[PDB]
RNA sequence: GGGUGACAACCCCGUACUGAAGACCAGUACGCUGUGCGGUAGUGCCAGAGUAGCGGGGGUUGGAUAUCCCUCGCGAAUAAC
RNA sequence: GAGGCGAAGAACCACAGAUUUCCGAAUGAGAAUCUCUCUAACAAUUGCUUCGCGCAAUGAGGAACCCCGAGAACUGAAACAUCUCAGUAUCGGGAGGAACAGAAAACGCAACGUGAUGUCGUUAGUAACCGCGAGUGAACGCGAUACAGCCCAAACCGAAGC
């Protein structure tokens, strides 16, 4: 919330977890905020995905900023456990990354292109 | 490359500063409705607690621990003093605060001992600890080969004898060299005139 | 007469029951003999009935009864 | 009225009795407190140092 | 007063220590037990009751 | 693990209550109720129990007064034991 | 050394010698199983913050401008440090 | 005094077991050692948790010793205030058979040197403090005792785990 600039759309978040889903599959996939953050750092990262329910915020308030300024663009989900689910485990994730968006590609670059639009 | 961890410990250098400040800000008015000892399911600092010992695990215990700020609560004397044991506003206790947030915690949690601590800010009137305890009755840690130590019998209350980390350097221990000469091996064997 | 310990081991479960219960009864008289005052055959006796109860109480408890 | 004698004659209260916890006659029946041992003040034992010589 | 129960029992105990050293026990001795010394009055002593 | 009876109370009042009241005296454990008395008396002895009254006493054991119906003799019960 | 109707190596217990057990040393030492130590070159990838440090007020110390600690306020660097 | 036990090996001693009332940390609740009830209770705090007191923990004691806090005054200075008595007496909290300390952001006989810690002997009433009065008072080193060195956090892995 206070890492939180805009809004997303239950839709938008839909497409968001369901790509996720398939670039899990079809693809490579970064669960856990440090490995997310390594991903941002190393430029492998294509999207990246950041729950708006973790207590402390700490953990994942460097996000925004950080994905700023590497280039890579983020989207918001509201639960951590959703993230987590859609992220291929049985425990919750603050944040993942798509490193391969596998077939979900064209879906990726779509919803990058959706949420710029969100500012 | 840089941990995650590194960002929030980065954060944290500056508590007034950034994203952390209006943090604190929000948080502390819930802090201030809520008790002496409050169980957290989550460290704040996470890069500190693990840091200082804490996993993610069965048997560990995070709390956080509010205690005023300033000198010593002091009564003035009833009974004659000579003018030097006469002073009531400029007296400051011997234990710094952190360590009255660790014993705090640790007799909330009898069963429990405490690995370590740090502070998580203040305002005016009060400071705020978190404490790591450990469940020395719990085989997840009698089991963990880097936390196991804290369950042996001589490990028993030893917040209370000073054993932590906060208790060691408030008592001097710090250096190996000169200025410890009334510190090591303990304050009490030295006759009490290290602090 | 005495009564031993492997006599008290040959009994069942039920009979060790049913001689704690007799020898009860002779303490019981015993020292309604006593309050009445009332000269014994021997006093050696209610010593030895307590011991003899102790020792079937040890028995039962052994022995699972 | 003389503090002394005739004052003396109107002590027919009990405080002091035996303590369940102790046996001194120190439970105190009106404060339920033993002067002795600390039963129904304390969970630990009574004790002071001073109750003996400081080198011993 | 009322005395309890307890405190009854613990009174009737003070009253059996009132005996005397049995004769047949200074006989056994051969008198080197003699004196009761917890011997105790009800006017010129005072129990803890 | 305590009997309620101790032993028959022998002594010249419980031998009045015995001749002209039908009643048997008892030392009995200070932790037992008239109905436990009555009970035991009944087991032990093959009597019917009327009354029980109780006095915990001044030698520290509780004595029950035990009456007896009238198709019980006292003094009967008493010879025997 | 003691006992025994009075000064006892030889009257009795014991005492020297030799032997046995338990406890502590110690779940230690020795032994063993598994693991694998280490070196060169390249790489600013990592290395504990209200900290180090400074100031106000106190306590404490032999600690003196150079002890250790408390309290209020301020406050770094990142091993190329 | 009476009476009994023991060759069915008693007494007595060692080890192991059985029994072990009530109050007592005292824990279902109350109570000067007793009582009450839904035969029902780990009370209270807390960890795990099949979220059920299901599995566990704490409480209290102990001759002093040990560690962490609070901390006088008589007295000495021939008065007395800093100083001294003294971080003593006493108080609060807590561990163990010992405790605490402990593998250098050390030392600094300055070195081409020493190499975790405690303790003992010495260094030395030396350096240092102090109405520079009275008093107070180390350390490095050395000779000994005993010796023992290791694990995380992070980087890089990323469920390979408990
Ligand atoms: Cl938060
Ligand atoms: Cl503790
Ligand atoms: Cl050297
Ligand atoms: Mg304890
Ligand atoms: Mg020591
Ligand atoms: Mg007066
Ligand atoms: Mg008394
Ligand atoms: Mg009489
Ligand atoms: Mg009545
Ligand atoms: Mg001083
Ligand atoms: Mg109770
Ligand atoms: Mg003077
Ligand atoms: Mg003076
Ligand atoms: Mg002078
Ligand atoms: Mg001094
Ligand atoms: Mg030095
Ligand atoms: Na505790
Ligand atoms: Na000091
Ligand atoms: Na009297
Ligand atoms: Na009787
Ligand atoms: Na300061
Ligand atoms: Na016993
Ligand atoms: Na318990
Ligand atoms: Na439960
Ligand atoms: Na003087
Ligand atoms: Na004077
Ligand atoms: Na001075």
């Amino acid at each position: 919330p206070v890492y939180v600039d805009f809004d997303v759309p239950a839709d938008l978040e839909d497409d968001a977890l369901e790509a996720l889903e398939v670039a899990r599959d079809t693809g490579a996939v970064k669960k856990g905020t440090n490995e997310t953050t390594k991903s941002i750092e190393r430029g492998s990262a294509e999207l990246v995905f950041v729950a708006e329910d973790v207590q402390p915020e700490e953990i994942v308030m460097h996000i925004p900023e950080l994905a700023d300024e590497k280039g890579v663009p983020f989207i918001f989900v509201e639960q951590q456990d959703d993230l987590g689910h859609a992220a291929g485990l049985e425990v919750g994730s603050a944040a993942a990354a798509v490193t391969d968006a596998g077939e979900a590609d064209a879906d990726v670059e779509d919803i990058a292109d959706k949420v710029e639009e969100l500012r | 490359a840089r941990s995650a961890y590194s960002y929030i410990r980065d954060a944290w250098k500056n508590p007034g500063d950034g994203q952390l400040a209006e943090l604190q800000w929000q948080r502390q008015q819930e802090w201030r409705n809520e008790g002496a000892v409050e169980r957290i399911e989550r460290p704040t600092r996470l890069d500190k607690a693990r840091s200082q010992g804490y996993k993610a695990k069965q048997g560990v215990i995070v709390a956080r621990v509010s205690v005023r700020k300033g000198s010593a609560r002091k009564r003035r004397h009833k009974a004659g003093r000579r003018s030097k044991r006469q002073g009531v506003t400029r007296i400051t206790r011997r234990k710094d605060i952190q360590r009255v947030a660790e014993e705090r915690a640790s007799r909330t949690f009898p069963n429990l001992r405490v690995l370590n601590s740090y502070s998580v800010g203040q305002d005016g009137r009060q400071k705020w600890h978190e404490v790591i305890l450990i469940d020395p009755n719990h085989p997840a840690i009698q089991n963990d080969d880097d936390l196991s130590w804290i369950c042996a019998d001589d490990q028993a209350d030893r917040v209370f004898r000073g054993l932590t980390g906060a208790g060691r350097r408030n008592r001097g221990l710090s250096g190996k060299g000169k200025g410890s000469e009334k510190t090591r091996p303990s304050l009490r064997s030295n006759g009490g005139k290290g602090k | 007469t005495v009564l031993h310990v492997q006599e008290i081991r040959d009994m069942t479960p039920a009979e060790r029951e049913a001689e704690l219960d007799d020898l009860k009864t002779e303490l019981l008289n015993a020292r309604a003999v006593q309050a009445a005052g009332g000269a014994p055959e021997n006093p050696g006796r209610i010593k030895e009935l307590r011991k003899a109860i102790a020792r079937i109480k040890t028995i039962q408890g052994e022995e699972g009864d | 009225t003389g503090a002394g004698t005739p004052s003396q004659g109107k002590k027919n209260t009990t405080t002091h009795t035996k303590c369940r916890r102790c046996g001194e006659k120190s439970y105190h029946t009106k404060k339920k407190v033993c002067s002795s041992c600390g039963f129904g003040k304390s969970a630990k034992r009574r004790d002071y140092e001073w109750q003996s010589k400081a080198g011993e | 007063g009322k005395k309890s129960k307890a405190t009854k029992k613990r009174l009737a105990k003070l009253d059996n220590q009132n005996s005397r050293v049995p004769a047949w026990v200074m006989l056994k001795t051969d008198r080197e037990v003699q004196r009761n010394h917890k011997r105790r009055h009800w006017r010129r002593n005072d129990t803890d009751e | 693990s305590w009997d309620v009876i101790k032993h028959p109370h022998v002594t010249e009042k419980a031998m009045n209550d015995m001749d002209f009241q039908n009643k048997l005296q008892f030392a009995v454990d200070d932790r037992a109720s008239k109905g436990e008395v009555a009970d035991a008396v009944e087991e032990q002895y093959d009597v019917t129990v009327e009354q029980v009254n109780t006095q915990n006493t001044m030698d520290g054991e509780k004595k029950a007064v035990v009456r007896l119906s009238e198709d019980d003799d006292a003094q009967e019960v008493a010879s025997r034991i």
